[PDB]
């Protein structure tokens, strides 16, 4: 109905992926070799500008949703509505617990398999020494 | 044909020649502002002299540099700009040279400074490998071979001017579990019954190998194995010569060399 | 048994362990006795044993917290971490501040090093030493890099004039940041050197505190905040032709470098055509408000005269196979041009004025028709018939213009009557008159 | 027919002698200046009025400037065109030279399309 | 090479240098037509009042302000307005036992000061050995400070002597 | 710290974490793993500190012998500036790793004395290092040093 | 309002990120004539373009750290749906690559059934 966390989560992650965007397109542009190619007639340079256009829609829509989730965010203005900045310095859940513990009984299954499989897995270094 | 760059200096010699006599020039319209103890501008007017000298000095090495130039200009390349105006629209065929040549090395400094990244976190084909290896192989004085009689895995060496061959086994794209070492000691060509590992030496090249343990560990890119490898080859290629040893004597030890930052250097000292 | 360590130095002090053998009643705990040495052909100078053998034993035991072998890491790890702090405090000892063994706050747990009274330079010093003292803030040093060689250096001042906006707007100037790295085990010269420098700068920092008569009219725009560089960009409508000044200790002189900030902006937009000019007339006086007058006065035309094509050579020459060029940017003064065409006829026109600018002959050389300039084909036809065509018998004195520079400028498709017979290019009047 | 590198080396010395001779006869004007304001009726040798030297010194480095820039720009072309073409000077056909050149022009142009439409988005 | 214009200007060395005016500025008027000079408004004034006339030096409160919070201090009545501009009370509160307090009156920022000098040292150091002990190992480490600092180094030296008290 | 070993049967291990520094180990022998993971929490604060402002490079491996360093020789300690405060932590073998330092500018206890008689009242340095008692935090994983870090401007 | 403390400005965090970002490229895309020489100028252009980009990025993030964290001590109920949304999540992907991992060393242990005829 909110999710006001996992909205500053992704508009977080939106505008890492737009950094890492402009780098991944600057990479990309940085060999931008000569159209006229001497060999190459028309492979290259179709295949850069198409994968330059995707990326320029790319970021163009990260601007988009980063205006979304930044006007959604601002405009929410649900709970404390002074906002203490200076109440960051210090001197039910059961169904979260639950689910805690299944996951921890899965991860304790799963890596008991695991360890089954580490044996079953190395399988070579025994008998490398005659093999073939 | 680099011979821009000392022609650009000559600008700028002959531009600053131009300025200092000019100042020179003007500052001799007055005397001392306010003194009120001596006549201590001589100081001045001494280094505007040498300054002077310094521009003819640096006139007369100029002149003594850049012998002369080819001929045939523009090597006939431009002839077609050189035509008439009836196929020549020419002048934007330099002009997207220029734009060209600026938005590269413009992406080229972005990319560079940009080595800085604010990514907090990275979350949301046995074709490459002979490729990989095909492309550094075209580099000179650096032999390299692979057999893989392993399996999947990926076996291969590589060589020097010497005779101190290197055993590289890794996976498909990044490098690991290398070792190394020197004049046919290993031998690795049908050691005992085939291409051996043995992971020996004769206790010296040890050093060297934990240097390219630790290299691996260092050049180790998130993406990009052919970047990885080719920085790799680039460290290795460092020790073709292992005769210098700064920031020391060329006596410290058995041996001096530690460049994962591309300059060597005496050491156990790092 | 004995130890070293390289991180501080080749071999400037060993550190020899022994254990204190035949223990009272104890087939066991030696006591592993400690001993350190400063010896310098190796020398074998005194060792005094001077730290604090053997009581490292009852203060550990008077603590309030299997090998106990960290007593010795303990040891080698303080050596190792105070011998580069205690090399740069007695080489510092010589110019002013000798504080020995200062902490930051003690909870850091980290050696220290302060500066107090830092030594006068050489540049002005008559007041300008006042106004520094007045803004020197408390300042030190701390280890830098990997550990094992590098130095860095933290400065701080009083209010910045400068301090604009949308840069972490604070009262104080919140930090300045020097980094050193040596090679043998020198820093000092360097710091002298940046500070010799900032010193210079807030000299000329100063002397711009000041209220400019029409400037401000281009709210302030000066938002590219002072670390130890005086930015600003308020010229053209928006951003600018960003100034640059620094000091290279490499020579005497300043580095200027325009600007690219501003997306309304040329390709360059930069001056760099003049720049050189420019940073010795600074270099002259660092009274920046003649920068400032002059670059709004030359960006107009500049930026009128970088439009024609200079860099070809304009095809074959049309005598030989050479090759010539057909214009000649001349940057031999602040404002003064002399443009030719075609390695001749060399056109002199420039601005001088607030608001207007001034076109002349640059081949007469205060000689109307007694002599030459014995060079190049002077007075090309009748070019002052040219310039008063647009200004709204053999010489030519200083006819003056204003936005006609601009219209003389920028080849128009139309080559003056144009009636329409042909031609698919852009002519300049300028071109056409000289062709 | 004369290169502009040799025409540069061979006109340094006159630009050293024309320094030379200004120098000179500003010493000339000078000591005769000094003679006539506090001495007596003795330097009666009309010289140079040191404005000609002047501008003809100005003139020949501005000259020699002017020759540099054009070595310069004339190298700096070369350059680029051998980096960034071929050699094809009639294994190919000067219209597919001039075809070649075309397709890179129009290749530029698109490329500054799309960043004019990436700043147009943008804004 | 060109040395007969410098030694020849060098010459008109007395107070009768002006013709260098008619010399040169014609020429320079003549190349050089530059209205941009001094236009700008600037007036010389090199100083008006420059004093402190408010506190003490600020490079001592300045630095001092900066140490530890394990020291506390304060002043004592006022014989030290306008020279010393320092007389100082410091107590050591940390996980340790106190003394009794210094002086703390400086010098001019030379700073060959030992700014205490234990005007109470006979009885109040007499009263107990170990405090005796304390003081005398405290004076014994004073000597090996060459140009100490009262500011820092004198106060930083105490504060050790008085936690290696212990022993 | 992206270490590498090999295993020994006779021998003991080797290891190389970043420079180099081989070391063996025994049968049972291995609290070097324990002063890594301290050492690499450290770097870890280092490197996100560096990544969002930007303290210096003081983050020595050692200094100061706090707290005897128990826990074979583990011992690491660094601090960070971030504008006009500055945080400060700890690590070691249970040697107090949970180090945290925070202070506002008007605070409860001071010296103003020798000061308050001066003009232009300098809340500016940084006198009391008023830890912060990292505890009860809502710290997940330890790395939120930079979450403590954002309390610079809202 | 240069030496001025007081920073009298608003509408800013939105429009200053397209605003850095078109900056220094709006250099670039140009139909201007381009002086055909020109060396370590528009680098420093570049460098002040990408740092203050970079700088208001931080201020962005760290405004966001501090709301997050504010939030969280003011709704944990919503910092603890989210995590138990991220951890059926990783639950699922776990199950997903073990069934996947599964059906693959089936389908390798079937195919190798009797490789040896004999």
């Amino acid at each position: 109905e909110v999710n006001t966390a996992s909205l500053c989560r992704i508009g977080q992650e939106t505008v890492q992926d737009i950094v890492y965007r402009t780098m991944e397109i600057f990479q990309l542009l940085r060999n931008m070799q000569l159209p006229n190619g001497v060999t190459y007639h028309t492979g290259t340079y179709q295949d850069r500008l198409t994968k330059l256009q995707d990326n320029l829609r790319q970021l163009s829509v990260l601007f988009r949703k980063l205006r979304l989730v930044y006007d959604k965010c601002n405009e929410n203005c649900g709970g404390m509505d002074p906002i203490p900045v200076e109440q960051l310095i210090p001197y039910e859940r059961r169904e979260i617990a639950e689910v805690n513990k299944k996951l921890k009984q899965k991860n304790q299954q799963l890596k008991q398999i695991m360890d089954q499989l580490r044996n079953l897995i190395w399988d070579i270094n025994a008998m490398l020494a005659m093999r073939n | 044909s680099v011979n821009l760059e000392a022609f650009s200096q000559a600008i700028s010699a002959i531009q600053a020649l131009r300025s200092s006599v000019s100042r020179v020039f003007d500052c001799l319209k007055d005397g001392m502002r306010n003194k009120e103890t001596l006549e201590g501008r001589e100081k001045a007017f001494i280094a505007h002299f040498q300054d002077n000298l310094h521009s003819v000095n640096r006139d007369l090495n100029e002149l003594e540099r850049l012998s002369n130039l080819v001929g045939k200009p523009s090597e006939n390349h431009p002839l077609h700009n050189s035509g008439l105006l009836s196929l020549d629209p020419y002048s934007q065929l330099l002009q997207a040279y220029k734009w060209s040549n600026k938005l590269q090395y413009h992406a080229g400094l972005a990319s560079g400074l940009l080595n800085q990244q604010s990514l907090k976190r990275s979350a949301n084909p046995q074709y490459v490998d002979d490729v990989i290896s095909r492309i550094d192989r075209m580099f000179p004085e650096m032999s390299i071979h692979l057999s893989r009689p392993n399996g999947t895995s990926a076996m291969l060496l590589v060589t020097l001017g010497k005779v101190l061959k290197v055993i590289v086994v890794m996976r498909s794209l990044f490098i690991d579990r290398t070792i190394v070492k020197g004049y046919n000691e290993n031998v690795y060509t049908e050691d005992g019954k085939l291409d051996i590992w043995s992971k020996s030496n004769y206790q010296v090249f040890q050093k060297v190998t934990d240097h390219a343990t630790t290299a691996l560990l260092h050049y180790q890119l998130p993406q990009m194995p052919d970047v990885v490898v080719r920085s790799f080859m680039t460290w290795l290629r460092s020790y073709i010569k292992l005769f210098q040893a700064p920031c020391q004597r060329c006596g410290k030890f058995l041996q001096d060399g530690l460049p994962p930052t591309w300059r060597d250097f005496r050491t156990l000292e790092a | 048994k004995n130890k070293l360590f390289i991180k501080l130095t080749r071999l400037p002090q060993y550190y020899i362990v022994v254990e204190m053998l035949e223990v009272p009643n104890k087939p066991t705990q030696l006591s592993y006795k400690y001993y350190f040495m400063s010896v310098n052909s190796p020398a074998m100078a005194l060792l005094l044993q001077q730290f604090k053998e053997n009581i490292q034993d009852l203060v550990f035991r008077t603590k309030t917290g299997c090998a106990f072998n960290k007593v010795l890491a303990h040891f080698v790890a303080m050596c190792d971490t105070n011998m580069p702090f205690v090399g740069l405090r007695l080489e510092l000892s010589n110019l002013e501040i000798p504080h020995q063994g200062v902490q930051v706050e003690g909870d850091g747990f980290s050696h220290a090093i302060r500066l107090l009274k830092i030594p006068p330079c050489k540049g002005i010093t008559e007041e300008t030493q006042k106004a520094l003292d007045r803004s020197l803030l408390d300042c030190t040093f701390r280890l830098q890099g990997r550990n094992n060689r590098t130095w860095v250096a933290e400065l701080v001042f009083a209010n910045c004039p400068l301090n604009g906006t949308s840069t972490r707007e604070q009262g104080p100037s919140r930090h300045v940041y020097l980094t050193y790295e040596n090679l043998l085990s020198k820093v000092v010269e360097m710091f002298l050197n940046d500070w010799n420098s900032i010193a210079r700068l807030y000299e000329c920092v100063l002397e711009f505190a000041r209220s400019l008569p029409d400037i401000p009219a281009h709210i302030f725009s000066e938002v590219r905040v002072y670390n130890y560089r005086k930015l600003i960009l308020c010229y053209g409508t928006t951003k600018g032709s960003s100034i640059s000044i620094q000091w290279n200790s490499i020579h005497q002189k300043f580095h200027i470098s325009l600007g690219t900030v501003g997306p309304n902006s040329g390709c360059s937009n930069c001056h760099n055509t003049i720049l050189h000019q420019l940073q010795e007339m600074f270099n002259k006086t660092p009274n920046v408000v003649q920068l400032l007058q002059v670059l709004f006065d030359t960006q107009a035309p500049l930026n009128a005269i970088n439009k024609l094509p200079t860099v070809p050579m304009l095809g074959l020459t049309q005598r030989t196979n050479t090759a010539y060029q057909c214009f000649s940017i001349l940057p031999q003064s602040s404002t003064h041009i002399r443009l030719a065409f075609r390695n001749m006829y060399c056109i002199d026109i420039y601005c001088r004025s607030r608001g207007v600018v001034a076109i002349r002959d640059g081949a007469y050389s205060l000689f109307d028709n007694s002599k030459l300039v014995e060079g190049f084909y002077p007075a090309p036809g009748l070019k002052t018939f040219l310039n008063m065509f647009v200004d709204s018998r053999s010489w030519a004195a200083s006819i003056p213009t204003i936005s006609a520079l601009n219209i003389l400028l920028l080849p128009s498709p139309t080559p003056g009557l144009v009636p329409g017979l042909a031609g698919s290019y852009l002519c300049s009047p300028l071109e056409r008159f000289l062709g | 027919d004369f290169d502009p590198v040799q025409r540069y080396k061979m006109l340094i010395p006159q630009l050293k002698e024309s320094l030379q001779t200004l120098m000179k006869v500003a010493a000339q004007n000078l000591i005769q200046n000094t003679n006539i304001d506090n001495g007596q009726k003795s330097s009666d040798g009309p010289i140079q009025r040191f404005d000609k030297c002047l501008e003809e010194f100005y003139a020949l480095c501005d000259q020699l400037e002017l020759c540099l820039r054009l070595a310069h720009e004339c190298l700096s072309q070369s350059c680029d065109s051998a980096k960034h073409s071929p050699t094809l000077v009639p294994s190919l056909p000067y219209p597919q030279y001039l075809a070649v050149i075309k397709a890179q022009i129009s290749c530029a142009k698109d490329i500054h399309t799309a960043l004019l439409d990436c700043a147009n988005k943008v804004t | 090479q060109p040395l007969l214009d410098a030694v020849l200007a060098n010459i008109r060395s007395p107070v009768f240098n002006h013709s260098l005016y008619r010399t040169f500025v014609p020429a320079m008027t003549a190349i050089h037509g530059p209205p941009i000079t001094a236009p700008v408004v600037c007036t010389r004034k090199r100083r008006l009042e420059d004093d402190e006339r408010q506190s003490i030096p600020s490079v001592l409160q300045g630095e001092v302000a900066r140490l530890d919070p394990k020291f506390l201090v304060n002043l004592d009545p006022s014989h030290c307005s306008n020279n010393g501009t320092v007389h100082l009370i410091c107590k050591l509160d940390d996980k340790d036992l106190p003394s009794v307090p210094p002086l703390e009156l400086s010098v001019p920022a030379d700073y060959p000061a030992q700014s205490p000098l234990w005007i109470d040292r006979q009885w109040q150091y007499d009263a107990n050995p170990f405090l005796q002990s304390v003081h005398r190992c405290m004076t014994s480490r004073l000597l090996q400070l060459p140009d100490k600092h009262s500011v820092t180094a004198l106060l930083n030296t105490w504060a050790q002597s008085v936690h290696q008290a212990c022993l | 710290s992206i270490q590498l070993q090999l295993n020994i049967g006779v021998e003991q291990i080797r290891v190389v974490h970043r420079d180099g520094r081989v070391i063996t180990l025994s049968y049972q022998e291995q609290e070097l793993q324990d002063f890594l993971l301290s050492q690499m929490s450290q770097h870890q604060v280092h490197a996100v500190q560096q990544l969002a402002w930007q303290v210096l490079s003081f983050s020595n491996h050692v200094g100061l012998g706090p707290i005897e360093s128990i826990g074979n020789a583990s011992a690491i300690t660094v601090a960070s500036p971030s504008g006009d405060y500055a945080i400060s932590v700890r690590n070691g073998p249970e040697s107090g790793s949970k180090i945290m330092v925070q202070f506002p500018r008007n605070q409860c206890k001071d010296l103003p004395k020798s000061d308050v008689l001066q003009d232009n009242k300098w809340s500016h340095l940084r006198g009391p290092f008023k830890e912060v008692q990292w505890n009860k935090m809502e710290g997940r994983n330890f790395v939120y040093k930079m979450e403590l870090l954002m309390s610079a401007l809202s | 309002a240069a030496p001025g403390a007081p920073r009298p400005s608003s509408s800013t965090l939105v429009d200053e990120l397209e605003s850095s970002f078109e900056a220094c490229f709006a250099s670039l895309v140009s139909q201007d004539y381009v002086n055909g020489t020109d060396q370590e100028e528009i680098r420093t252009g570049v460098d002040q373009c990408i740092q203050k980009f970079l700088d208001i990025a931080r201020q962005t993030e760290c405004f966001f750290l501090q709301k997050r964290l504010q939030l969280s001590v003011q709704k944990p109920e919503q910092v603890i749906k989210e995590d138990v949304s991220e951890l059926r999540n990783e639950l699922q992907r776990k199950d997903a690559l073990v069934q996947k991992h599964l059906t693959k060393l089936r389908h390798w242990q079937q195919v190798l059934e009797d490789i040896n005829v004999q």
